């Protein structure tokens, strides 16, 4: 369980990097319209 | 096993703030993207 513990840390780090360009997203659409 | 199971919901506490602000950003901004297709 010492490998399940080290993989959900790192993909927390890497997906949230994916999502914070998606909530630039709501600011330059909010904008837009 | 039952040392393991008590330090990875406090890994997981960090995580989840950021997980359950991103369950409303993707309702949010498909909201303002359908107001967006009828303009």
């Amino acid at each position: 369980l010492s490998n399940v513990n080290s993989d959900i840390y790192f993909k927390l780090k890497k997906l949230e990097k994916e999502y914070e360009l998606l909530t630039l997203q709501e600011d330059y659409i909010k904008d837009e319209q | 096993e039952t040392h393991e199971s008590g330090i990875k919901p406090y890994f997981e506490q960090k995580i989840q703030e950021t997980e359950l602000k991103i369950r409303s950003k993707t309702e949010n901004v498909r909201r303002l993207e359908a107001q967006r297709n009828a303009l």
